RNA sequence: AGCCAGUGAUGGCCGUGUAGUGGACUGCCAUGGCGUUGACGGGAGCGGGGGAUUAGGGUUCGAUUCCGGAGAGGGAGCCUGAGAAAUAGCUACCACUUCUACGGAGGGCAGCAGGCGCGCAAAUUGCCCAAUGUCGAAAAAAUACGAUGAGGCAGCGAAAAGAAAUAGAGCCGACCGUGUGGUUGUUUUCAAUGGGGGAUACUCAAACCCAUUCAAUAUCGAGUAACAAUUGGAGGACAAGUCUGGUGCCAGCACCCGCGGUAAUUCCAGCUCCAAAAGCGUAUAUUAAUGCUGUUGCUGUUAAAGGGUUCGUAGU
RNA sequence: GAUCUGGUUGAUUCUGCCAGUAGUCAUAUGCUUGUUUCAAGGACUUAGCCAUGC
């Protein structure tokens, strides 16, 4: 019900400053602790080397193999799981080859049916996922 | 100007000074003081809750910038 | 399983592009473009993409 | 001027071909001819001078 | 890096990228007035804007207020000078009252057409650009270009075109060579 | 949630030191000084003028051109000077590091250009003092031309911003939908213009770009104008197909809802169509959407949320 | 521009979030690129290390 009370702005203050850490998005922005569990160091894409090609299984109302890989970033050494798009595009993708990484379009939240993935590649060999798959280029 | 917080030292005496600071966003006041240590000459007598007026003089001490000029 | 990759990609039947005469460009595409619609016909709702009948 | 039959520029008139010769920069005489000769370029001048910097008395120290 | 030369826009993009009412409206003005792309409309769009902006400002203010009367008659004088409101309209409550179909009508694509020197605003937009049409005896080849009231009865070919006094065009000059 | 005092913490007296005031410092004396109006400690961070988003109130960014501060690998000391605790000055140590005849002697790009490494991530080892300034025994010229990677100029540069081409006007024939006009198509004619090529030349320190011109007696050029527009989409949000093949819960799409098991409006393609266009997608951060942080301006019986009850200080 | 839309039910009216939408002299990457004017350009990570010339 508030006070207002023309010389209680000390009291205002103080009530949005503690109130202030009850929204998840005022308090992530403000926190540094997901940064640091960011496989991305508060970047937008990262670099790494390719580890395993693992297919992983579609959630329950759907039903396909998703076709990902395992990847390993150069900056950190951390390990994370990256979709591949497209029809085919896995064939473009060898093992130890270099890859580069981007989100997906949720800010760290999974998308789609894919189970626990964030991730998706966006160039191999520093040529270009899609410009592979159009034919434009061809794989160094 | 100042009130006579506390006579306690030789020749020095602490002032304080209650202001009311204005907030924009909440268009309203709040309560703000400090505190001021100054010389006080022996032809002056202030005791706690007394007003004073003081002067700028040149540094005098660690802490002290002011000299007493009138009690009220 | 990984086996089955690129299988529909891979399996559609090549057909060719058609050449046509190109289109005009930059103002005269927006008069092309504005003929279509309030020209070249007299209604007293057009659909822009009306298709045959089919099954 | 665009698209047009005009130009304009500005322009001195001395009172001497003494008085020109005096006064004018150096290359707006030499775009007449009658211009002082070209100097080296600087970089030579640049390396002469750092290596003297180690020489004393005579051989240009 | 030490550079001071000023650049700002002239244009933002509409909010709902995708309505049917403004979609239709805004192609029939680009068919109507021979325009290039829909910038040329959101380009207008601002200049109103501001106007507008601005006269909402001073009708607030008190009247006889010291702004009011500097800059309400300037903003007046330059309505009046460029064509946009007649001489009748004088209480700069008239300045709230413009549309975008009033500034179209002082483009230089406009006014060739209207003065009869073409017989299209598609052939109107080409002679500009091709350095046929004089102002006040300066060539003018923006089609963009606002005309004043003071320079509407100037328009006319430039002698330098082969339209007006100039020297016959590539296609007779090819074919004279040809000869 | 308490901080400060052996070894200065707060104040006093006589001094020392400084260019000068001062617990700045030596000796003696008293017990003071600060704090829920948040001290002490911790985290992020050079401060401001200002930028972004604009009903209003607000939220957020500011290493970076101007002003102020600090530093020259780390950290300490110092000489000369009117001014430095100076680093393209000196001295020593630590970490790196170069030449040697092995006795010794050197180094400091967070100046310009350039290299390695790092990373998602950023240009030439170019020309010139012509302009703007600084220093100086110094105007310019004449037996007789200061320096200046400060600065300017060009190269590279789809960060961002402004203007703007990719066609115009008709005849004929066959068609269109309203009901002698509005327009689509193929054989056609007839003017115009740049992108380009050049110059008596202009510009410029010189060169370049722009601008002028294709006779002033005397200057090249568009027809499939092959001088050929792209990037995303067509179930809904959201503008645009109940079209035709292929695949058959596979391959794949899908920000969300969802599509795909034999007639797929959603996948892979063809043809049409849509948006905006020399630009257009994707990722991350941030502002508005958000009256989902609410001073203006939220909610609290049952959706999340009134303390078990009284007394009661600071505060209002 | 003082503006909102899709998802909870066999249907209805709510609370509430997730998703959509516009800008950024705001960075990076992909496809494409005819003309002209004006411009930022090794800050982010490593106040990391430096051949050569000035
Ligand atoms: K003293
Ligand atoms: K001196
Ligand atoms: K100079
Ligand atoms: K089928
Ligand atoms: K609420
Ligand atoms: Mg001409
Ligand atoms: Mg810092
Ligand atoms: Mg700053
Ligand atoms: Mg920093
Ligand atoms: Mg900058
Ligand atoms: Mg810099
Ligand atoms: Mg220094
Ligand atoms: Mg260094
Ligand atoms: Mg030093
Ligand atoms: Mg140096
Ligand atoms: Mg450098
Ligand atoms: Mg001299
Ligand atoms: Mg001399
Ligand atoms: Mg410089
Ligand atoms: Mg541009
Ligand atoms: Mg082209
Ligand atoms: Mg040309
Ligand atoms: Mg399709
Ligand atoms: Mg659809
Ligand atoms: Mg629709
Ligand atoms: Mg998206
Ligand atoms: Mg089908
Ligand atoms: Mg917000
Ligand atoms: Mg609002
Ligand atoms: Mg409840
Ligand atoms: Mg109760
Ligand atoms: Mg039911
Ligand atoms: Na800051
Ligand atoms: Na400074
Ligand atoms: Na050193
Ligand atoms: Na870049
Ligand atoms: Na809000
Ligand atoms: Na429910
Ligand atoms: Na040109
Ligand atoms: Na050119």
């Amino acid at each position: 019900t508030k006070t207002n009370g023309q010389h209680a702005a000390r009291k205002l203050v103080r009530l949005r400053r503690k109130n202030r850490w009850a929204d998840k998005g005022w308090k992530k922005s403000h926190t540094f602790v997901a940064q640091k569990a960011n496989p991305f160091g508060g970047s937008s894409h990262a670099k790494g080397i390719v580890l395993e090609k693992i297919g992983v299984g579609a959630k329950q109302p759907n039903s396909a193999i998703r076709k990902c890989v395992r990847v390993q970033l150069i900056k950190n050494d951390k390990k994370i799981i990256a979709f591949v798009p497209n029809d085919g595009c896995l064939h473009f993708i060898e093992e130890n080859d270099e890859v580069l990484v981007s989100g997906f379009g949720r800010s760290g939240h999974a998308v789609g049916d894919i189970p626990g993935v964030r991730f998706k590649i966006v160039k191999v060999s520093s040529v270009g996922l899609y410009a592979l798959y159009r034919q434009k280029k061809e794989k160094p | 100007r100042g009130v006579v917080h506390s006579t306690k030292m030789r020749r020095s005496i602490v002032i304080r000074r209650n202001y009311l600071h204005f907030i924009r966003k909440y268009q309203r006041y709040q309560k703000r003081h400090r505190n001021i240590t100054v010389h006080c000459s022996p032809c002056f007598d202030p005791k706690p809750g007394d007003e004073v007026v003081v002067g700028q003089c040149r540094p005098l001490s660690k802490t002290i910038r002011y000299n007493v000029l009138q009690v009220v | 399983s990984l086996a089955r990759a690129g299988k529909v990609k891979n399996q559609t039947p090549k057909v060719s592009k058609q050449e046509k005469k190109k289109q005009p460009r930059g103002r005269a595409f927006k008069r092309l473009k504005y003929t279509q619609r309030y020209l070249a016909k007299t209604l007293k709702k057009l659909r822009m993409n009306k298709q045959p009948p089919g099954k | 001027k665009f698209g047009g039959g005009k130009t304009t520029g500005f322009g001195l008139i001395y009172d001497d071909l003494a008085a020109m010769k005096r006064i004018e920069p150096n290359y707006r005489k030499a775009r007449l001819g009658m211009g002082k000769k070209k100097l080296p370029a600087r970089k030579s001048v640049k390396e002469r001078r750092n290596r003297n910097k180690k020489i004393r008395g005579k051989a240009k120290g | 890096m030490r550079n001071y030369n000023n650049f700002n826009r002239v244009w933002k993009a509409p909010r709902r990228p995708f309505e049917k009412e403004r979609l239709d409206r805004e192609m029939k003005l680009c068919g109507q007035y021979g325009l290039r792309c829909k910038r040329e409309i959101w380009r207008v769009n601002m200049t109103l804007s501001k106007m507008r902006r601005t006269a909402r400002l001073l009708l607030t203010l008190p009247e006889n207020h010291p702004r009011r009367l500097l800059e309400g008659s300037a903003i007046m004088r330059r309505c009046h000078g460029y064509g946009f409101l007649d001489e009748d309209k004088d209480k700069l409550d008239y300045v709230l009252s413009l549309t975008v179909p009033d500034i179209l009508e002082r483009r230089l694509q406009t006014v060739v057409f209207k003065h009869g020197l073409a017989k299209s605003v598609h052939h109107s937009r080409v002679l500009i650009q091709q350095r046929h049409i004089a102002v006040a005896k300066q060539i003018v080849t923006i089609p963009s270009f606002i005309v004043r009231v003071s320079s509407e009865h100037h328009i006319a070919f430039a002698d330098a075109s082969p339209f007006g006094n100039g020297r016959p065009g590539r296609v007779k000059r090819v074919k004279r060579n040809a000869a």
